[PDB]
């Protein structure tokens, strides 16, 4: 006879963005109306010494 | 006449204690050139 010993599967380990150290560089925000907006602007006012 | 305590860096050298100063903050983003960085000519 031919024996089939154990059959195995890929017990993959997951990665999550906020667990990454790279996430430090990001301020991550969730916005549900993102499909609706097309422009994001931030305005700066600076008077020199 | 009165005194105000303030913190600054001090070097001790040859029985003299000397204040160490760095005027970067005065001239940053201003229109005037810092006079401690200059031009020196040689012929």
């Amino acid at each position: 006879f031919e024996a089939i010993f154990g059959t195995f599967c890929n017990r993959l380990e997951w990665v999550y963005f906020l667990t990454s150290g790279l996430a430090a560089a990001a301020h991550a925000i969730k916005f549900h109306d993102l499909n609706k907006l097309t422009t994001g602007k931030m305005l700066f006012h600076v008077q020199v010494p | 006449h009165s005194l105000t305590p303030l913190s600054m860096d001090v070097i001790r050298l040859g029985e003299k204690t000397v204040i160490m100063e760095n005027l970067r903050r005065v001239y940053k983003n201003t229109d005037t050139k810092d006079p401690l960085e200059r031009n020196v000519d040689l012929t």
